[PDB]
């Protein structure tokens, strides 16, 4: 139609992904272990109508030739996997963590999902499962007769016998590294799956191999920055102003060139 | 063809010599020495023998200069004045070494002793662009040490041949035999000729110029192939040949007439190139027919990977 | 007729400009983007020849060239240990995919699964810096030594050196998307340079440059061009009017 | 060929001389002092001798200047008073040495003694732009010590061979008893000749400039080729053969009828050239190809990388 | 056929030999020393 | 690779990165065939052991 | 600097400037209050020193 109402239309796409991202971000405040999102652009073709080599004499070079270029295509989405804000909820089946490290999950079709929370439970047959029943990795199996747990900041993880005065060892609750975190691909439930992106998975127990450290009866915060996320609204918001007075502009000429 | 093209003399030896050293100049380009320590201490070793003494806290950001190896061939029979060809590679993170200067690097031999004293200036050459952190110097080294040698002593001299073979040593027997007295040469295996010649270095010279000009029939040497499989080169000796075969290759068929081209026996490399030829397909395409062939045999020849 | 066509010269100069404007204004919140201005340039002119010494006519406009402002622009805080930013001249180095170099000014910087550090869409940059498998913190520091560290050791392990670019004419580079420029024959040679030497800029770690485009200046441009191009499509009205008349007869 | 233009004289000899200076002017593009430490510690080394004490506290920031290092050919039998050409090399980050000055640097030999004194204005050249970095001065270096030698003393000389061959020697001796009398020289070995010579340096000198002008044929030297695969370079001597073979090479095919190319043998050069050239290939193919080829036999040559 | 073309002798036989060792020059391209410590330490 | 430097000569420190990528593991296969001599030479089948992506112009070592 | 004629020089040039950027968080380790527990298990540090 007109190349003006092209690029201000990517443009208005573009600050539209900006304000969604920026939602989900602003939206997803207390939720445990989530991790903040921040998009990059990435602007489009650059149409080439002089070259800015191209020498004008024999002499001369013509410098920066006319190149007119459109477009904000969306590159990417990436995660910043910095540690949340541990905060004491008390509680002897939370666990937080503290530094690099995610704790595997088997999904019920046998694929093998990450996840940085640990607001665990115990169900009816007494497995760790992780709010919504999905099994923690190895199985962790709580005896019946157990009366408290506890999870040692190594990883073992222990409960209270009754009758015996010993709390005895019945499980190692290990954790795995991924080279990039940020490759993650995330499929909700406050899960992440592995894509060739992330690389291979690294189990570890915690503390070794760069793994983090568990710490009991903590639930590790989103680290998401109100402050930040609200400036942010305001410029996705007058950026998109912008634009659509770009689009008006480019309107109004059109519209003048009908009339003629 | 000549005795000197297909033979070696025992006595006659090559050595390697290798030499740490700084290239001088390069218009930047140079070595970075925040990631190239030793380039910096070397400069300061070089400074404080000269006299400067820099000290040991210091910046010494420069980038004029860079690290480089020295390699040299320590040749037979070498004199203390004479002159030999270097070769220069960058050794840090240098750019280039243009229009660089080699400063007084000692060439040393696989003993730790001073052989050599390279120092000169880089030739380097001015889309297949020239290797720029490699050069060469002409006369850059001047020789210090002369190894001593046994060349003159005793009455047999040994003769070395490249791609031993046992017709190959008869042949050469044969010829010095014929040429000089009876009993002159004798063969102890597929790649040494024993020669008797007179005592005294005059003499031994002497016979030894005779002998090298000499010329000796070369037999067929063997059936060979030869192919490279990283720079797509496939290369058939003149003494190939081929069994009749049949052939199946992904996309090849009779021109007409489908796959399963029929290979032809060929005697002579002319018929094999023909046949091979007429069974169409690119080098890369050649080399797994090749394997194949000689698995199922029908291929009188031994293929080589290179 | 004669006023028709350069009329419409002056519609496309118009145009070409609104263009201009439309990919600045979208390109605001791409870090390292460098606003575009497009300088028009008039073209040939007829001369009568008077019987001073005669007079000209002239004919339209033409878009003579865009020059990109290659100015700093303002930092904004990311909390990224990746992200890097430059103070002053400069640019980051990165391989194409085919094997030649771009160069961009953009430093929102990722690791692969390899731990090479890549740029939002995969090209290795240069020098080729590679983090280890079990990393804890990156830093990097101004003069762009790139070192990490690691488990209890405490001593930061130097990784890689992240050299900047800097070119005899910033502007002559042609730009070829995705926030990459190449070098163009009115560019000169790329100068690699250390980060802070010979006039290269610094390096802010967990910061990205944002874009150097002015929304006040764009929207006032903005208000120039449309009125601009109402004013020469009232010309083309005038003559296509006169035309009437003409054939009237 | 000419006895001088193959052989060298076993007295005469170079040395390599190098030393470091500071060059002046430059109109800037000078060191940066801040990342070249050095260079201001030099200045002020020599400001102080001169009479002029800065304190070690100070600025000093300069552009005109540059640390340089001097490089000199000590010449064979080199007299007190003689000059030398000397080549400056640039060696901390200076932009460019067009029209500097290099000030009073001592040439030392690998013995730490100094052996000449350089001063003067250097030269050098005003797309493949000079090296700005490096530059020459003719005649800017004073000689200061003399080397004692041997000569005149004794009754054997030793004429040394470049690219020595037995073939060779032969025929150096053998044209030095015929130019003079019965039994002046001897080959030693592939390099050396030994000639007598009566006493006295008159005498020897004399005999040295009769021997050098002699005219010596050259006898066929060896089948050598050399590739540079840096400077993208093939050579190929006179005497080399190719041998019949097949080669197949990745895009060359027959002009025409496709890849394995045959290769007629050829005796000479000249056919080696044209069945070279038929095989039509760039020279980074032909280098690939000649090494497939003498892996696999059929090139009756040495080839070496260079 | 030739006896030499489809026969070997017992006495005549090829040893493989191997090294470890260092290319300079490559204009750049080289290892990244990093990720392969064996360099820098050779 | 860490053995084969170290009966080479060169000993790496057990806490290294060694993230090479010019290296493939693999598993040689040959047919030992009858009446075989101490001197003769066979052909060998060398398959990828790991997640080497191609062993296009490699050496077997 | 920047000089505009020959011999005016222009003081104090325009420049803008931006960010607040927090450089560290420096924590102060200072002597904290000694105060009885009473308790066997738990031990006080007077001065410089850590427990490893």
């Amino acid at each position: 139609m007109i190349s003006s109402l092209w690029i201000a239309k990517t443009g208005l796409d573009a600050q539209q992904t900006n304000m969604d991202v920026i939602a989900n971000n602003l939206a997803n405040v207390s939720t445990n272990g989530f991790k903040r999102q921040r998009a990059v652009f990435e602007d489009l073709l650059y149409q080439t109508i002089r070259q800015p080599g191209a020498q004008s004499s024999e002499q001369t070079t013509l410098p920066s030739g006319l190149q007119i270029g459109t477009g904000v295509r969306p590159v990417a989405t990436e995660r910043l996997h910095s540690q949340g804000n541990l905060s004491q909820t008390n509680n002897s089946k939370d666990v937080a963590i503290k530094g690099q490290g995610f704790f595997q999950v088997m999904l019920p079709d046998g694929t093998s999902a990450y996840t940085r929370d640990g607001s665990f439970q115990v169900d009816q047959n007494g497995q760790l499962v992780t709010a919504g029943g999905f099994q923690v990795q190895p199985a962790i199996t709580i005896p019946a007769n157990a009366l408290s747990i506890t999870i040692g900041r190594d990883g073992v993880v222990s409960v209270t016998q009754q009758g015996q005065a010993a709390p005895v060892q019945v499980g190692q609750l290990n954790l795995t590294t991924f080279m990039n975190d940020t490759g993650l691909e995330s499929i909700g439930e406050n899960l992440y799956i592995e894509t060739q992106s992330s690389g291979a998975p690294n189990e570890s127990t915690p503390g070794l191999n760069g793994a983090g450290l568990l710490y009991q009866g903590y639930v590790e915060t989103s680290n998401v920055n109100v402050a930040e996320e609200l400036v942010n609204m305001i410029q996705v918001q007058r950026a998109y102003e912008i634009n659509s007075k770009a689009v008006s502009t480019t309107d109004q000429m059109l519209q003048k060139l009908t009339q003629l | 063809e000549r005795i000197r093209d297909l033979t070696s003399v025992q006595g006659v030896r090559e050595n390697s010599l290798i030499g740490y050293g700084l290239v001088v100049g390069l218009d930047g380009t140079g070595d970075q020495t925040t990631q190239t320590p030793f380039t910096t201490q070397t400069l300061n070793n070089m400074l404080s023998q000269l006299g400067i003494t820099v000290p040991t806290g210091t910046n010494m950001q420069l980038k004029n200069v860079a690290a480089v190896m020295v390699t040299a061939s320590y040749p037979p029979f070498a004199r203390q004045g004479q002159t030999i060809d270097v070769v220069v590679s960058s050794m840090g993170n240098a750019k280039s070494l243009r229009g660089g200067t080699l400063l007084m690097t000692p060439l040393k031999g696989v003993d730790s002793q001073v052989y050599a004293l390279a120092q000169g200036n880089i030739l380097v050459g001015g889309v297949q662009v020239n290797q720029l952190n490699g050069g060469r110097i002409t006369n850059g080294a001047i020789i210090e040490r002369e190894l001593p040698t046994q060349f003159g002593a005793g009455n047999t001299i040994n003769l070395q041949l490249n791609d031993e073979d046992f017709t190959m040593a008869q042949q050469i027997t044969d010829a010095i035999n014929r040429a000089r007295g009876y009993g002159s040469a004798t063969a102890l295996d597929a790649r040494t000729v024993q020669v008797r010649v007179p005592s005294g270095n005059s003499s031994q010279v002497r016979f030894l110029a005779d002998i090298q000009n000499m010329e000796v029939n070369v037999t067929p040497q063997d059936a060979k192939v030869v192919i490279n499989s990283r720079t797509g080169s496939v290369v058939m000796n003149r003494e190939v040949t081929l069994d009749s075969c049949a052939v199946a290759q992904g996309n090849l068929s009779v021109t007409v007439g489908g796959s399963l081209q029929s290979v032809r026996s060929s005697a002579n490399l002319n018929s094999v190139v023909r046949a091979l030829n007429a069974l169409g397909a690119t080098p890369m395409d050649l080399m797994s027919i090749l394997q194949s062939m000689q698995s199922a045999g029908c291929l009188r020849a031994k293929l080589e990977i290179i």
